[PDB]
């Protein structure tokens, strides 16, 4: 890297030289897919552990499927 | 000063026009189709339009493998090991994703890591239809095209959520840029009321592009990275070369410099890239001072610069202004303030959007109209 | 370019005066005694101001059930079942809550699903004193009412958190809305520096209301569904009906057109809902194209548009513009460049506040007082 | 939906119709509380499990409270 | 308005210079070799520069205690108790910093409680060499403190993960403070177009400091605790005492007073901290009401006042305004609009960066050469 | 707090005053440390409980250094 100044005292101003160019010109679009499951209500009596935090994590994706849902079209 | 000279443009119109033909009754089952076993896909939509479609996380798949075998059959029973884990580690993902849309509104910038992972970032760039120069640029400053990047929630149709990732494309690399900083200029004389000022309204960023000058009013809009300079084309202004001779000459017959005149003589500073220019005007104590050593230079009225060079801080007034310290070479180029050369009885002093030549054209149409009246009552 | 016209409100002044209200020694007392088993309580301050309390999560009551059994009584005693995650859930609201409080320093907006959740806002909405056609625009469109709400945090007095949540009225629906685009419009003659601008300053969303017209100076204020236009009255001005006059004839007498002068003769695009308007002056390369062949159009000097049918890009100078492609009917009124009808010559070449009317008034002034000096000379 | 556009050649404007009102010409002020315990910093020697998560929550909670706190009034 | 009239600073030009130091050879070795045993220690750079270093989270000596131990030998086996939980705390801090440094591109605003937590926010304050009144200051203002403060990401040389926070110093504090709003007064007179206006650029906060005043432009920059206006002197000007002066006679010899003049004679209102200003001219329904009691009066014409007592609403025109219900007492200081002393004929109508002085003196010159050639024509 | 307020009929103006001042007229700056240890991609085929949490999260540790690393200089 070379970054120069140089200060005009006639015209109250300064030019700042060596810079590289990196301007977004154009886009570039891609689709982005992740699959979901359509999940029905049912139910078990368990559990002593494990299915009970894996519960838990389901009604979150519920509520994440249903936030996404409300955002219409 | 001069961003209101801009066009306006859409920022998101290319990113919705992909979203736009998704929403079409057959288009949602192509997309699906075409990832049955691969995960990055060129899907050719009934429109006509070539868009890679990639399946970055799958849920489906992973329910359809721990709630069908689960489930049965009498009742939900017990989980064995840590994969239970993996599925807090892939919800979470879509839950960040979810709470991103929702405060958002649907369109997000930056782009996130739980929208789009350094590892699938990096996957879109080396499968883009560009330069190998452009892929290192990306690469090496990831951040900044995730801060450049857009992402547009489409459908929620069931059994896939698609949601189209605008990233920035390069056209320009390694061209030179500078940046220019202007501050007031004005007359020093003592009466106060009596000064004009003069303040070229041509500041921001420059840079080479396509035998013309690609201008940024909106020095804010550009981001540094200490060498390089990330820009967006929307922003800017299509300048010819000769832009650049306003500098080296603000009376060139090459290009008419835009000026801004006043007679607001307030005292003010501009951190430049290795420096500050000082406008001192009035009763203001303006001063440059080393940390280590206090007060090194106090600054007369008028307009001064000092080099980041020793310096640490400036002041101006009861403002404190630190001053960057990058190293480089700075250049102090002498010449007399053109302010000096007008003449304050015959000076437009209220000029927004004015130039060099305009200033003079006012003058000349002035400086006749009171001469020849002059001369009319001379003869009575 | 109006937007300076525009007052200046306090945002937050209606939740403020409520918080203020809660601050008083037997106003929290109130508030908490009406909640005893209910958890939604229309409770009637000191004051006099109606107001409706939520108790959206009880954290007291869910320790005094985990806490008091537990301690007891020697040490504390192991945890059965899921039902510590329960507190886990409970109390992650509150962190997340809290984290939003100290970032935002107790003013936050957009209003988060941990701040209010859906089923709560659609609960609000319901009890809310308003139209049930506002209360179908409000729930399908929940996030732009969270994007146009606030949250202040007020008071922790013991034993409760009270935080107002600012929720928008939307006093005024279904009304006819329009978006006016304006661009510069100058003479196309050779020589550089001769040319004159004209542009309508007046840009902005305008929507019907109450017997007047709404005007929205600053279009980004505003906020487009595709269909309907969420926007915010604190940011608009009050004209009369006559303003959409000036689309179909600029030099109307009912209402004095607003225009902005200058020489500045720069090339820009403003992207319109179903097009593109391309201001072309100079040395600039401005055109139209099809992504799928390219190059459809190269405009000539001067102000010309093109429909979204067809055109997916518009390029000017080096700026590339995407055109939005919303599905509409667009039409091309064909009519002489105003800027024609005026002489160079004697032209207001620097006003940025000016009208129609304003402009002709200074070149009627101009116009007598060259040609009444004129005659007086030629009397010599 | 019927939007409809209309470009005018002797003034470089244009006038994008078609569009329905939905402005915030007022609010809606709601109180929403939130009910906290005050515990004592009292401790027990435990535990194999479950508690030692609860005591991390229950040192969160505290965390949070103190910091609404520090927000003074 | 006058905000264009600021100087340009560079916010994080001092710790981008302390992280500029950290990338030495042998400047990450100093830092990491102080903090052997000690939390805390005052570390002395090969430039000379004196730094306070903080070791805020030590994940290196938690990894060495529960992966060397546990590696061994043939392969990992199983932890007790509550202590990995000590991790996913830990680590979190980490992961939270990293989202953060991630979408911010390395810098920070307002810094987080994972960026720094309460208890190391208030430990730097008390080591910090500054006055108890600023301590205390800080203290009790923890959440603007990190609103004014930045953090920004230095280096990643092995083994250590150095960042620099800024913090701000408050040289200025118990000083008093003002703030000045002001509408556009015009002439009330029936035909429209024929109206002229005038409008008190001079808008802002305004605070004594060092003999002079630090004047802030833009109100937004300044934030307000009831009592304590936090404002950033880097979007200030160094005026001099005589500005307040304008307040109480605009004529004054001692300050020439700034304005603005115009003929859009468009209706708005200015939201005081104890009350409303309302600008009310041509058609428009300026209204002052009591919820309680609905409309309590009804706005004539020009350029009026109500106090925050008894008045809770304002409406201008479809606008509805909340006026801040803050305590304190409101004085109605009458007086001639001066509007009304300007004759419209010899009036300048198009002036954004003027004064009281320069309007007379723009009148005197037109007034002059309008009297002079009108006896000139008089001896015909 | 005794905050005061007067409208200027003559000028269209009115000014609060009883106000008091914080201004920011500099700055301080610390460096904020975090000691970070440079771990082997060793193995264990274990285990019942706790480690697979801890292997979770020490991969979730590599990746907040990997996108730190990423930042450059």
């Amino acid at each position: 890297q070379n970054i120069t100044e140089e200060f005009y005292q006639s015209t109250c101003s300064a030019v700042s030289k060596g810079y590289l160019s990196a301007l977004r010109t154009g886009w570039y679009t891609s689709v982005i897919t992740i699959e979901l499951s359509n999940i029905k209500e049912n139910k078990c009596n368990g559990t002593d552990a494990k299915v009970k935090l894996i519960k838990q994590e389901l009604d979150k994706y519920k509520n994440a499927v249903t936030e996404l849902q409300l955002l219409m079209q | 000063f001069l961003g209101f000279l801009l066009g306006v443009g859409s920022a998101i119109a290319s990113g919705v026009a992909v979203c736009k033909v998704l929403h079409l009754e057959g288009e949602v089952n192509k997309i699906k189709s075409a990832l049955l076993s691969t995960n990055k896909a060129v899907v050719s939509l009934s429109n006509g339009v070539s868009v890679l479609t990639f399946k970055v996380l799958d849920l489906k798949n992973y329910i359809d493998k721990q709630l069908l075998p689960i489930l049965n059959k009498q009742s939900c029973s017990i989980s064995n090991i840590e994969t239970v884990i993996e599925f807090q580690q892939k919800n979470n993902r879509l839950l960040e994703i979810t709470r991103e849309f929702s405060v958002n509104a649907g369109v997000t910038t930056p782009v996130s890591t739980y929208m789009l992972t350094n590892s699938e970032l990096l996957s879109l760039i080396n499968d883009m239809p560009i330069t190998n120069d452009q892929k290192k640029l990306m690469s090496n400053n990831v951040q900044i095209v995730r801060q450049q990047s857009y992402s547009i929630m489409c459908i929620i149709k069931e059994e896939v959520l698609a949601y189209v990732v605008q990233l920035p494309l390069y056209g320009v690399i390694d061209t030179p840029c500078w940046k220019l900083h202007t501050s007031p200029l004005c007359t020093t004389n003592t009466k106060e009321g009596s000064n004009i000022c003069l303040t070229r309204t041509d500041r921001g960023w420059y840079c080479d592009n396509a035998g013309s000058v690609s201008f940024f009013p909106q020095a804010e809009t550009c981001k540094v990275q200490s060498n390089r300079v990330f820009c967006d084309t929307m922003n800017s202004l299509t300048l010819p070369s000769e832009v650049n001779l306003c500098n080296v000459d603000i009376f060139n017959p090459k290009y008419d410099c835009k000026i801004m005149t006043s007679k607001t003589d307030v005292s003010s500073s501009v951190i430049t890239s290795l420096g500050a220019i000082v406008s001192c005007y009035g009763k203001t104590k303006c001063t440059a001072s080393n940390k280590n050593r206090g007060i090194i230079k106090t600054f007369s009225n008028g307009c001064d610069y000092v080099s980041n060079k020793g310096v640490d801080t400036v002041s101006v007034g009861n403002t404190l202004y630190y001053v960057n310290k990058q190293e480089g070479k700075s250049l102090y180029v002498k010449g007399e303030p053109i302010i000096n050369f007008y003449d304050p009885l015959v000076f437009p002093s209220d000029e927004f959007d004015a130039s060099i030549s305009q200033v003079n054209e006012k003058i000349n149409q002035s400086l006749a109209f009171i001469r020849k009246s002059d001369e009319l009552l001379s003869a009575i």
